[PDB]
């Protein structure tokens, strides 16, 4: 189990580890999150209670480095920060955890529902969506725009998903416009699958990883690329089995996840019911229509 | 964006534009089969492309052998269409390839953007006009020469005849939709309409008759009548 300390919190802040989240007041007493299950990425995120405009955050893999949070009071929020001398990390530990000044990550030991959030997402991908070499932690807010919006404008601080574009020369053989538009099935297999992605395994990193930013940032790219890559798949007549049988159970927990409150407008209608009731996978997603007509029947 | 009487002028400027109209690409006939089940049988259908600044008009014939063997043939007809559009701007100086296309149906946009991919500097656009193209089968010489096509054949009309030698591009197109208009409510009226004095003929080289500046405004005159009372018959009114 790994521990991210906290310097401090001096200002009042909303604090979400991964789908759990913690209220602390301005100068708790309050030094950090332990009991952080190995194995996976995590994500940790702040709404200031000052401004409940900028959530923003930071993806991290406790294997990679020791990590902790100081705020910044220049840049105006809690920053994520490495500390390379391993003796003085543990014993900054040990001590916070000796005072009991550290929340434990409230893990159901029944509960899979971050391993399968996070399933194909690699830490490794992610420091390529955002590019910020010199940490081995990546942040994303609610602003940050993607490539493709950059193109239709700072790149340093912009999420680079991979472009995706139905009416594009890339998705689109020429001599085979009606079949490649209407079938996907060469731009989701060939081009992306064995060109850009090399397997399904990375394809399903970045669709969860586009779905997380857009549910803890409200990152609007984030959504429009996540639902992009869904209709991809949806769009397309020949997927391997194994690949829908997969997306059902991905699409699945990430409805379950997804605030109820939050359905108007991190779910796009003209996709769903494609997906679910016009597309050749209409019939190939038995878990996640299941889920979508009991929980958002209004939305279909 | 879309195309409406506000900016409906853009139409008679310097800029290179074509309607394209799908609405007789696909023309079949309904009948009975032996069994008492219904069939249809396709007939020869047209790409309506016109230059409304021009007249020009590029009639590509659809013959029924390109429908052989396919299926969901409403659906195909839209992309053979953006398919034959497409090959006629390539066919065409780069000078004379058109700036902006306007389709009279908005199902013709996503095809037509498809295969004009190579295009990105090409604007395809939709109207909001109700354009009488779908009656250019009203017009007997366009009519023959699909009705008598045995193999995919492109025919290149002037659809204002000698007009612009006597009027703007504005008059002519006003003066062709209220034509085929006529022709779209009431065909027989307004062909009676049209042809009732034998010594006005129509030039071999011509689609309509060679009516004198006179003649035309009591044609016009005649025609907006036939599309009132139709109108009043229509919606009882």
């Amino acid at each position: 189990m790994n521990t991210v300390p906290f310097t401090s919190a001096p200002i009042e802040v909303t604090i979400g580890i991964d789908q759990y989240s913690f209220n602390v007041k301005e100068n708790q007493p309050f030094h950090g999150i332990k009991d952080i299950p190995i194995g996976h990425v995590h994500v940790i995120h702040f709404q200031h209670a000052d401004n409940s405009s900028m959530r923003y955050g930071y993806w991290f893999d406790c294997r990679m480095g020791n990590f902790y949070i100081q705020y910044d009071p220049k840049d105006g929020l809690y920053k994520m920060m490495e500390e390379r001398d391993g003796a003085k990390f543990e014993n900054i530990v040990h001590n916070f955890k000796e005072r009991q000044m550290m929340v434990s990550y409230p893990k159901i030991d029944e509960d899979d529902t971050w391993y399968n959030l996070t399933e194909f997402v690699q830490m490794d991908k992610i420091r390529k969506i955002v590019r910020k070499d010199e940490n081995q932690f990546s942040y994303v807010d609610s602003s940050m725009t993607t490539v493709q919006e950059n193109e239709l404008s700072d790149p340093a601080h912009s999420l680079n998903y991979t472009v995706i574009n139905f009416k594009s020369r890339e998705a689109i053989r020429p001599g085979h416009e009606m079949e490649d538009f209407l079938d996907k099935s060469y731009y989701l297999n060939t081009v992306m699958l064995q060109g850009i992605f090399k397997n399904s395994s990375n394809y399903f990193g970045e669709l969860q990883f586009a779905f997380l930013n857009a549910m803890f940032f409200g990152n609007y790219g984030s959504s429009l690329q996540w639902h992009a890559m869904i209709e991809l798949i949806c769009s397309s007549a020949t997927v391997p089995k194994h690949m829908l049988d997969k997306l059902d159970e991905i699409l699945y927990y990430q409805i379950k996840t997804l605030p109820e409150q939050y359905s108007d407008i991190l779910l796009n209608e003209r996709v769903w019911n494609i997906c679910l009731y016009s597309s050749f996978q209409k019939n190939s997603l038995h878990n996640t229509e299941k889920i979508m007509e009991n929980k958002y029947p209004e939305l279909l | 964006g879309a195309m409406n009487s506000s900016n409906y002028a853009e139409l008679f400027n310097n800029d290179i534009k074509l309607f394209v109209d799908d609405t007789n690409v696909y023309r079949v006939t309904v009948h009975k089969t032996f069994e008492g089940n219904v069939a249809t049988k396709a007939i020869n259908g047209c790409i309506f492309t016109l230059n409304p600044k021009t007249g020009h008009l590029f009639l590509k014939i659809i013959h029924t052998s390109v429908w052989a063997g396919q299926k969901r043939l409403s659906q195909l007809a839209k992309w053979k269409t953006a398919e034959e559009v497409s090959a006629l701007v390539r066919s065409l100086p780069k000078e004379e390839q058109p700036k902006q296309i306007i389709v009279t149906r908005k199902a013709m946009l996503d095809p037509l953007e498809v295969h004009m991919l190579d295009f990105p500097n090409i604007a395809i656009r939709p109207t909001e006009l109700r354009l009488p193209f779908s009656a250019a089968m009203s017009i007997d010489k366009l009519s023959d020469v699909v009705m008598k096509a045995t193999e995919p054949q492109m025919v290149l009309f002037n659809i204002y005849d000698d007009w612009l030698d006597r009027i703007s591009s504005y008059t002519a197109f006003s003066r062709l939709t209220l034509l085929l208009r006529a022709l779209k409510t009431n065909e027989e009226s307004a062909k009676m309409i049209l042809l009732s004095d034998p010594t006005i003929t129509i030039k071999s080289y011509h689609l309509w008759p060679s009516f004198t500046d006179e003649q035309w405004i009591t044609i016009e005159s005649q025609m907006r009548d036939l599309i009132l009372t139709e109108y009043g018959r229509k919606y009882n009114v």
